[PDB]
RNA sequence: CGUCGCUACUACCGAUUGGAUGGUUUAGUGAGGCCCUCGGAUCGGCCCCGCCGGGGUGCCCUGGCGGAGCGCUG
RNA sequence: CGAUCGCACGCCCCCCGUGGCGGCGACGACCCAUUCGAACGUCUGCCCUAUCAACUUUCGAUGGUAGUCGCCGUGCCUACCAUGGUGACCACGGGUGACGGGGAAUCAGGGUUCGAUUCCGGAGAGGGAGCCUGAGAAACGGCUACCACAUCCAAGGAAGGCAGCA
RNA sequence: AACUGCGAAUGGCUCAUUAAAUCAGUUAUGGUUCCUUUGGUCGCUCGCCACUUGGAUAACUGUGGUAAUUCUAGA
RNA sequence: CAUGGUAAUCCUGCUCAGUACGAGAGGAACCGCAGGUUCAGACAUUUGGUGUAUGUGCUUGGCUGAGGAGCCAAUGGGGCGA
RNA sequence: CAUAGCGACGUCGCUUUUUGAUCCUUCGAUGUCGGCUCUUCCUAUCAUUGUGAAGCAGAAUUCACCAAGCGUUGGAUUGUU
């Protein structure tokens, strides 16, 4: 049964090995997208509320919104619904799912912690990786430097520095739209 | 306590009771007793039978807004860097407005100089 | 699925056609629209050529016409009343093509007290006076007045409209095709086809 | 020239309610798609307003936590 | 009833000094016209067979009236009416070792056979059926289901269509 | 690389079905639609962003499931 | 307990074992294990049958003015049933 | 190679599940075939237990002994035995 533990205010997620029927049994007969409290898996995680946001089964069959069962259906799933790209436009194909009720028969349950606790969890919520690269609208921005109107918005810019072994120092800047 | 099953009626038929009916097309059914096998058997939907699981569920017998927004750093702009950019509202940012506008200015003034 | 060809048809000598293709997308059809009576709910198909036709399943405000003083209000459609096609379409209250329904006359009395300066639809009188009395006198000037009584000369309503008025409801014919256009315009009936119209409707019951 | 007797081959009749393979159909069951009537697993907005905040001066310009208004809605 | 994308770059300065004007395109569009078409129509023409002479019509058959639906004209479909419609001038049914035509062979003249085949039109993608996208498909080197074959599998699944070139 | 647009409804193969059906000639759509090209039309409407507005998702970083597929999920 | 009655029977599979034996073809056995046939003695936890608990729904014709509640049709018919 | 297994010509027996011969009982009546059902008995043993012999290598088969505890079936045709 593994985790996969993911919060997002931080990223940084990793996969858990848990396999004690007892501890993980606070997951069953629960919805995806429902908030649980993750105390039970022992002392360290203390204080934290988890979101299922969905899984794996035994053969890798993913797990979709709205099934609402615990076994394996077939639907025509068509563009943009989720578990499926279409190869050419307009296509349509019918693919088995998982419902959206958990139980045992996992192998990998997603996971999104909503609240933070009381404690850090080494590799987890230590160690913040910034988002790569930052906004390319004009107002996207202006936003979130706070400008009121066309105040120096060239040099508000988010400027990337990138440094190789053969590469001669240069930094990069994005061509604004808008 | 055996693999539990359920049957027509969805009650849970503990080991050694009921009947287990196989279909020639694959399917396999088990039954509580007599009266659920007798209601399958009469093709009769269970959800139109009023003390079976179905029925309970389908009439519902028996049993906000969130929006959080964080702050993260980006690769090339740190937190603390990104909040002293967003930190200039004490008239520095009318600061850095008039002092582009003036050398705009020369340059637009060394333009219409070098152009008529 | 549902085809409008020629061919599953008989010939004219009656020998039996055999299909040389099978069925063709262009030679389509789709189930009835079958518009019904209640709260608007109009659904876009898409067409042969990209275009849109407007399937109405439900309507209840249609632009109707009076036609002899060339007044067109959009009023309320009421209930269907009869249907030449079928005898069922009335019973299920379905707007078609020709169906002849009851509207809500209030538009069409409005204009003709606004207009002809002459109570209509009314019993007795004295019954909405800030607004019915303003409309009725005016105090106006000798030149609005020679307006309004020379336009009197020619108020004549047929007693069949001035009975429907009093009714408060008026029977009309719905002229535009809903589930083509998605809306169920019509005329109101006057003339010999009116008295057609409700000597057909008596005969239907009582 | 015909019957009869022998040997070949070719068709024919024939109990066997004979046999096989195709084709068209009545009837029953009937997958799947399409349309309508419902359904609402979730995802957003407004009313946020327990509040610190407030400026033209307890009267918020609102820059965040946060309950949830337990409603209006898409 | 354009919140679009490039190219050279210039003009006005009174009001002034930061604004206002502009050239070549590209994309885009509701609608109209044109082009490419496409679909159903009109008249006329098709091999053999009577040991196929009477068909069609409850379940549309022929027509009328009103609608539904379709891109549109129409029994295309529904409802209500009428009882029609086609046949020895071969209807109807059956066979075809039938895709149709332009054309090929034979050659006094008239004909008799052959046209799967490179051009035109039609149909089909193993058999049927049903659909999404799109202006245009009932598409199949798109999808869904069934039927028949058949691929891998850890037996839980997953994947098929050479009447395209080889 | 991906998003977006376009194209994949052309071409090619075969001739099973099909006997007023396909097809050939002629005529009509005043009974229809039509991508693209080209030409018209695009201030014709009185009616605290317009010096340009909002949100999401790709590609991408990272964590995986499955035996597998041009399968995909969470962040 | 004198006396009387008396009852268990047979087969298959695995292992032994492709073994002994036999040139080869073929091919056992003892112990052991798992089950069966026929018979016998019971038993109702479960499955099935019955079912007038005339138990509870449904239903035909009829009767009680109707509703409700019922009843008759030699067990009215039928579903489920302790 | 008479006698593992068979036994010609002859010859001695047993049984009363065949058919006979007779007419002792029954003609003031003992209900006459077959089938069904059910119990018991006989051994001249088909199978099973223990054995001996073979032209018994194994396998199979055959002869014989103690032996009747248990078993000896489902059907088509025929009233059938
Ligand atoms: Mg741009
Ligand atoms: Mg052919
Ligand atoms: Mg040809
Ligand atoms: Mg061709
Ligand atoms: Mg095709
Ligand atoms: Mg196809
Ligand atoms: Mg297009
Ligand atoms: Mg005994
Ligand atoms: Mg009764
Ligand atoms: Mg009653
Ligand atoms: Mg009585
Ligand atoms: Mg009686
Ligand atoms: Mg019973
Ligand atoms: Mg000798
Ligand atoms: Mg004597
Ligand atoms: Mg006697
Ligand atoms: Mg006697
Ligand atoms: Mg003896």
């Amino acid at each position: 049964m593994k985790l996969n533990i993911s919060f997002p205010a931080t990223g940084c997620q990793k996969l858990i090995e848990v396999d004690d029927e007892r501890k993980l049994r606070t997951f069953y007969e629960k919805r995806m997208a429902t908030e649980v409290a993750a105390d039970a898996l022992g002392e360290e995680w203390k204080g934290y509320v988890v979101r299922i946001s969905g899984g794996n089964d035994k053969q890798g069959f993913p797990m979709k919104q709205g099934v609402l069962t615990h076994g394996r259906v077939r639907l025509l799933l068509s563009k943009g619904h989720s578990c499926y790209r279409p190869r050419r436009t307009g296509e349509r194909k019918r693919k088995s799912v998982r419902g959206c009720i958990v139980d045992a028969n996992l192998s990998v349950l997603n996971l999104v912690i909503v609240k933070k606790g009381e404690k850090d969890i080494p590799g987890l919520t230590d160690t913040t990786v910034p988002r790569r690269l930052g906004p390319k609208r004009a107002s996207r921005i202006r936003k979130l430097f706070n400008l009121s109107k066309e105040d120096d918005v060239r040099q508000y810019v988010v400027r990337k520095p990138l440094n190789k072994e053969g590469k001669k120092p240069r930094t990069k800047a994005p061509k604004i739209q808008r | 306590m055996k693999v539990e099953l359920c049957s027509f009626s969805g009650y849970k038929i503990y080991p050694g009771h009921g009947r287990r009916y196989a279909r020639t097309d694959g399917k396999v059914f088990q039954f509580l007793n007599a009266k659920c096998e007798s209601a399958f058997l009469s093709k009769r939907n269970p959800r139109q039978i009023n003390w079976t699981v179905l029925y309970r569920r389908k009439h519902k017998k028996g049993q906000t807004r969130r929006a959080v927004k964080f702050q993260r750093a980006i690769t090339g702009a740190s937190l603390a860097d990104i909040m002293a950019k967003r930190n200039q509202k004490p008239e520095v940012r009318k600061a850095q407005r008039e002092q582009a506008i003036r050398a705009a200015k020369e340059a637009k003034k060394a333009k219409q100089a070098s152009k008529k | 699925g549902i085809s409008r060809d020629n061919w599953h048809k008989r010939r004219k000598t009656g020998g039996k056609r055999k299909p040389y293709h099978k069925k063709r997308k262009y030679e389509l059809g789709r189930p009835a629209a079958n518009t019904k009576i209640g709260p608007r709910r109009i659904h876009t198909v898409r067409v042969r050529g990209g275009n849109k036709k407007y399937r109405a399943l439900r309507l209840d405000v249609g632009n109707f016409s009076w036609g002899s003083e060339c007044c067109t209000r959009k009023t309320r459609i009421i209930d269907v009343v009869y249907n030449a096609s079928n005898n069922e379409l009335v019973r299920t209250k379905t707007l078609v093509k020709n169906c002849i329904v009851l509207i809500d006359s209030t538009p069409y009395r409005q204009w003709y007290e606004s207009h002809y300066a002459l109570p209509l639809g009314r019993k007795k009188g004295a019954k909405l006076t800030p607004e019915e009395e303003e409309i009725l006198n005016k105090k106006r000037s000798k030149k609005i007045q020679k307006k309004y009584d020379e336009r009197k000369k020619n108020a004549k309503i047929s007693s069949l409209l001035e009975e429907q008025f009093q009714q408060g409801k008026l029977l009309a014919c719905i002229a535009s095709r809903p589930g083509q256009c998605g809306r169920a315009d019509g005329y109101v009936l006057e003339g010999k086809e009116l008295e057609f119209y409700l000597r057909k409707i008596k005969a239907r019951k009582g």
